[PDB]
């Protein structure tokens, strides 16, 4: 309940700060190359978590590292019919996580979706476009739910007419 | 398929196979089939005593004591007539169709065999629909337990017939969508002006039934149907009953099928986002 | 201000020969591809294929013409050009984890490898068995080592680690060199002696370079804090916290000025005044190009000095994750930026 | 297929009892006595008279970074976060521009801590603060929040 | 021209292409909001709107691709641009006369959820107002036209309007439109009986009053909020 322009302006700046990444071979297993933010074996390689928030419900969590970033997001869910449609939408977005290369197949606890960005994505993909996908997501998700709430309500009328019309 | 069919496929499919084989002169083939329908129904088609010329369509409704009352034992007889015989064991009703003594024009007895569940429910409506036409008020309501955790209360008055469903939504994702579907049945008289009035009390029952040992809960739902005499008259009571005994299943059919509409639409929006990411792929 | 895109994927490491006629990149794989400068073109002449893993550090000894590699496979290989092909020569590092950096010594009698095994391996030659045996320096260190640079005495060694520190060690090997001369860093320089340990404990040390005099050392960190220690001034440290993304590699172009580059995708300059005792931002070097506004379209991981040495450099090279290698001409930047000054 | 031998040895985790685990350092001198932090009466008496810009510097002068205790840190956060929330939106650029570099970085640390647990309108303000401190300090200010091993 | 197209469309409904282009050109020329002669309202008045609503709701048989409803919507939005004083509006008399509109209302919200002006095809200055909000401000300028929305749709309209008031930044031109739209809903609907999203609304208006911006536009927003809270006090109370 603040405004949308500064929120995405803060998140966009923190992301550029946290996508300063490089390759890093492991120091606990012989020749592994993992994202240290997920395994969390080496505390020194884990930067601080930082949070951003318009309000209590909406917020973002950037857990950075030397070779990984984790961007958990919480979306606003005013009513129950919006909690449902957001829960399904992420499931159908996680199911195609091999195509969203920066995506986690499950979300962080307390959040609705979570991204994961390794040092191989910045080398291959355009670092500044990945940010624009996270930001484009955060401002379109509210529109793509109400468009479904309106689509459920429109369906419920036809299902009523097609029953009462026959009387 | 928006509207549910009232006549079972397996009966119309099975009998017409026998009836078309015998009337073609071919020999009869045996049969032993158990199956089901909505509302806890259980059918059984069989050759009684091994006689492959006779087929016996039985059915095992629970709550049939509630239907033997209201005079359903007479309603079913006025339709099938000779075909109705003593009940098979464990089953409440039993027809019998003789393959060597078939009449021509078999599509009528077949189509009436599929409607056996309908012809059983059709008594409690025809009784109360007549009370309004006769002006009889003060009679007792009809409590029918069409499922173990649900109930159907009927009642008649001077100008209307009131039909109630004490349905139940297992999941909490269903009771949320259910409020949406029922909140539009209430406004259904905006398009269809002749249509019946509908109401919806989420947890608690209405005032007509609070005395009647009704159930309350965060998942139950009480759904009313006000039927005026342009529905309950002789020319429309058949098509009215053909819809009212399928409402509980019509509602849940479209809650489960609305999820598929949602799923169908999120697989697309997910592919719209995925075009934005591939901008990052060189 | 050239830019030759060798490929689209990163270039983990690079090294030049003496003549600056050939270059040895690692195109994000297990191979070392040696390219030669044919006129205004680049042609590949050799490919070294012995590693079971990705390469992280390369150095080319100018006189002996002996290339040394280090990779994630816990290996190193010393290459000698026999006829027309390069042949390796085995190394015994004795590390349980992967390697991250390597630098030849000035006198080309040893090299030092920094690894994720929380050690540094000082390697020298053994003709008794044709091996290169190694000795370890792992007394204070507690995590991976990212960068190294040799003092001009061919003994002292600086090392930037992920322990947030830039220690300095004495890599004295009795079998191959006599005891060194003293230095303002200290006289007691046996094998494995911590001379100077920085004070800051925030950010990972990505790059380290010694000064041509040997009395000044600077180090870059992920905290966007360049630093510089002066031994003449009792090992006092001067920081300059930046207001942009971090840097990943530095080098002394002169005894006073430096050049750094990293995640900001361009080089910059840093000036030191021992009179005042601080560093100052010498401005961005490359002009904003007429989204990114430079030649390197991704980060930069390694910077090197082609012409003029660290005493006074005329050309330096940048090598980045964008599969590119950009040569710079120092005086051309002095001219193209009349405001720019190199102290 | 399936195995039919005792495979319980693979369940116990021996890596917990390890000697090579990282150990970060702390200020020994602060464990005995902690930094007192910005005293409330100092800042508050400057807030009664409305001198916000001086109560501002009084809160950033003292900061218990070297303290291992969390309550004095929490008390310190509530003090400065109480101060930033009472500012006038036009006065913030006047205040941020006064600070030196090392105060802008400490400010942005406290800002990213206010986003953790917000009140009704604690965050619409901090986003305005975030805009100004970024205009002065740039992305390098945020990086000294991520790399900071010692919380505010 | 607009009188012959509006006369050929009501008469020659067989030709599908001519009916679809006629409805496009009519939206082009009415896009700018300029007024018109009074004589145009013999064929562009209320009977022409009922013709367009019957198409939006019921459609035509010859419309196989179903382009025409989304063109007869964009046209109604454009006729209502130059039309002031919703009580004197010819279109609103069409809605209040129609038996039941649902498809026209469903489509107005799918345009408001995104804030897209389908009438604004051309990049010509002076840019006229927002055709959708101009419409809904005029719908809720009278209680006869407000009851067209089903219950489930009004609650979706309040969820959207509230979301835009907050997500919009100060100094924007549209924020006062959503505010004037919201002020119109409270008057002409029983919003104070169900109070959907009232707490989230109360917190947003207190914010807008406590905003220290000084642009003229931002003072027009605060000027509306005070009138809104003054008229209906319960929008000024603290969220509880």
């Amino acid at each position: 309940t603040a405004t949308l322009r500064p929120y995405l302006s803060a998140v966009r700046a923190t992301l550029q700060a946290a996508l300063c990444l490089e390759n890093f071979s492991s120091q606990v297993v012989e020749r592994h190359n993992k994202p240290e933010v997920e395994v969390r074996s080496s505390k020194e390689l884990l930067l601080q978590p930082v949070t951003i928030s318009r309000n209590e419900k909406e917020k973002v969590l950037i857990e950075g590292s030397i070779n990984s970033v984790r961007v958990s997001i919480a979306v606003k869910q005013a009513d129950e019919i919006e909690k449902i449609l957001c829960h399904k939408f992420m499931r159908f977005m996680m199911m195609r996580a091999e195509n969203f290369f920066i995506l986690r197949r499950k979300p962080v606890e307390g959040y609705d979706i979570s991204f994961l960005i390794t040092n191989f994505h910045t080398e291959q993909m355009y670092k500044h476009k990945l940010v624009d996908f996270v930001i484009h997501f955060m401002e379109e998700i509210d529109k793509e739910i109400s468009e479904m709430k309106l689509s459920v309500n429109a369906r419920a009328r036809i299902v009523a007419e097609e029953f009462l019309k026959n009387f | 398929m928006i509207l549910l069919e009232v006549n079972n496929r397996i009966i119309e499919e099975t009998l017409a196979l026998k009836f078309e084989n015998a009337a073609a002169g071919n020999k009869p083939e045996a049969v032993e089939v158990t199956f089901a329908d909505f509302d806890g129904v259980l059918y059984h088609i069989s050759n009684p005593n091994g006689d492959k010329t006779k087929v016996m369509v039985s059915i095992s409704l629970k709550f049939y004591k509630e239907l033997q009352a209201h005079g359903a034992d007479e309603l079913l007889k006025r339709v099938y007539g000779s075909f109705l015989v003593n009940p098979e064991s464990g089953y409440n009703v039993s027809l019998l169709y003789d393959l060597e003594n078939l009449p021509a024009s078999k599509d009528s007895i077949v189509h009436q065999a599929g409607m056996l569940k309908r012809n059983c429910f059709a008594s409690v409506f025809e009784k109360y629909f007549q009370f309004q036409e006769e002006g009889k008020e003060g009679e007792n309501r009809a409590v029918i337990h069409y499922r173990d955790d649900e109930t159907m209360y009927v009642e008649s008055k001077k100008d209307r017939v009131t039909v109630v469903f004490s349905t139940v939504f297992k999941d909490d994702d269903d009771v949320v969508i259910g409020k949406v579907f029922m909140q539009e049945f209430k406004e259904g008289r905006r398009a269809s002006h002749t249509a019946p009035q509908v109401l919806f009390s989420h947890r608690e029952p209405p005032l007509e039934l609070k005395d009647t040992d009704a159930a309350v809960g965060d998942n139950i739902g009480y759904i009313t149907f006000v039927l005026f005499p342009r529905h309950t008259n002789a020319s429309a009571r058949d098509n009215t009953i053909n819809l009212i005994h399928t409402f509980r299943d019509y509602l849940h059919y479209h809650i489960k099928c609305s999820k598929a509409y949602i799923h169908t639409r999120m697989r697309a929006k997910t592919s719209d986002f995925l075009k934005v990411l591939n901008r990052a792929r060189p | 201000m050239a830019y030759h895109s060798f490929l689209v994927e990163p270039i983990s490491c690079h090294a030049w020969n003496k003549d600056r006629t050939q270059i040895a990149i690692c195109p994000n794989n297990h191979e070392v591809h040696i390219y030669e400068k044919s006129g205004a073109k680049w042609t590949k002449v050799h490919e070294l294929k012995e590693h079971n893993g990705q390469v992280t550090g390369i150095d080319w000894a100018p006189e002996s013409n002996r290339i040394v590699t280090c990779g994630t496979d816990r290996n190193a290989y010393v290459w000698t050009l026999k006829g027309r092909t390069w042949k390796p020569t085995l190394v015994i590092l004795r590390i349980n984890r992967a390697a991250r950096c390597v630098r030849w010594a000035p006198n080309e009698n040893k090299f030092a490898v920094g690894s994720g095994s929380r050690v540094i391996s000082i390697c020298y030659f053994e003709q008794e068995n044709d091996w290169w045996v190694c000795k370890h320096i792992k007394k204070p260190i507690r995590s991976t080592v990212l960068s190294l640079d040799w003092h001009p005495n061919n003994v002292l060694l600086a090392a930037g680690s992920c322990d947030f520190k830039c220690r300095i060690f004495s890599a004295y090997i009795k079998e191959v060199e006599e005891r060194p001369a003293p230095t303002p860093w200290g006289s007691k320089m046996p094998f494995g002696e911590l001379m100077f340990e920085s004070s800051s404990s925030c950010g990972w040390v990505h790059g380290v370079c010694f000064s041509a005099s040997g009395s000044r050392v600077a180090w870059v960190s992920h905290d966007s804090t360049v630093c510089l220690a002066d031994a003449d001034k009792k090992m006092a440290v001067a920081t300059l916290a930046s207001e942009t993304l971090p840097l990943l590699a530095l080098t002394f172009i002169t005894d006073n000025s430096l050049v750094a580059a990293g995640h900001d995708c361009f080089p910059v300059l840093f000036t030191y005044d021992a009179a005042a005792g601080m560093l100052s931002f010498g401005g961005r070097l490359d002009v904003p190009k007429q989204g990114l506004d430079s030649l390197h379209k991704n980060s930069v991981s390694q910077i090197s000095v082609l012409s003029g040495g660290k005493a006074k450099c005329s050309q330096f090279c940048t090598t980045g994750m964008d599969g590119g290698m950009s040569i710079w001409d120092v005086k051309s930047l002095e001219s193209a930026l009349k405001d720019l000054k190199i102290k | 297929a399936r195995n039919t031998l005792s495979s319980r040895f693979r369940r116990v985790d021996i890596d917990e009892f390890d000697e090579n685990k990282f150990v970060d350092e702390q200020e020994e001198a602060a464990a005995a006595a902690a930094e007192p932090g910005p005293d409330p009466s100092e800042v508050d008496g400057l807030l009664r008279q409305g001198d916000m810009l001086r109560a501002f510097h009084a809160a950033l002068r003292n900061s218990p970074v070297n303290t291992k205790n969390q309550a004095v840190k929490e008390r310190a956060q509530g003090v400065v976060l109480k101060v930033l929330t009472n500012f006038k939106s036009s006065e913030i650029e006047q205040a941020v521009q006064s600070l030196d570099r090392n105060g802008v970085d400490l400010l942005m640390k406290y800002i990213y801590k206010g986003f953790e647990k917000p009140t009704e309108n604690s965050s619409a303000v901090l986003l305005q603060w975030h805009e100004k401190a970024l205009a002065v300090g740039g992305l390098g200010s945020i990086i000294r929040v991520l790399t900071a091993r010692k919380t505010v | 021209l607009p009188v012959e197209l509006a006369r050929d469309m009501q008469t020659d409904t067989q030709d599908h292409q001519k009916l679809c282009y006629s409805a496009l050109i009519l939206a082009m020329v009415f896009s700018m909001g300029e007024a018109v002669p009074y004589a145009h309202y013999e064929h562009l008045g209320t009977p022409f709107a009922q013709f367009l609503l019957n198409i939006v709701e019921d459609g035509l048989p010859l419309d196989t691709t179903e382009q025409l409803p989304d063109l007869c919507v964009n046209l109604l939005l454009a006729l209502n641009l130059h039309l002031p004083a919703a009580d004197q509006n010819v279109i609103m008399a069409a809605l209040s006369k129609h038996a039941n509109v649902k498809i026209f209302s469903e489509k107005l919200l799918l345009l408001l959820n995104r804030g897209d002006d389908p009438v604004r095809i051309f990049k010509h200055e002076p840019q006229p107002p927002h055709s959708v909000l101009k419409f809904l401000q005029d719908v809720f300028g009278s209680p006869a036209t407000a009851a067209i929305f089903y219950h489930t749709d009004m609650m979706a309209l309040i969820d959207i309007t509230v979301r835009h008031i907050a997500d919009l930044s100060p100094g924007d031109k549209l924020r006062m439109e959503y505010l004037s739209l919201m002020h119109a809903i409270v008057r002409t609907t029983p919003y104070l009986q169900h109070r959907h999203r009232l707490p989230d609304l109360q917190a947003i208006l207190r914010r807008i009053l406590n905003e220290e911006e000084t642009s003229p536009q931002c003072q027009m927003d605060r000027m509306i909020v005070r009138e809104m809270c003054k008229e209906f006090l319960v929008l000024g109370e603290a969220p509880s």
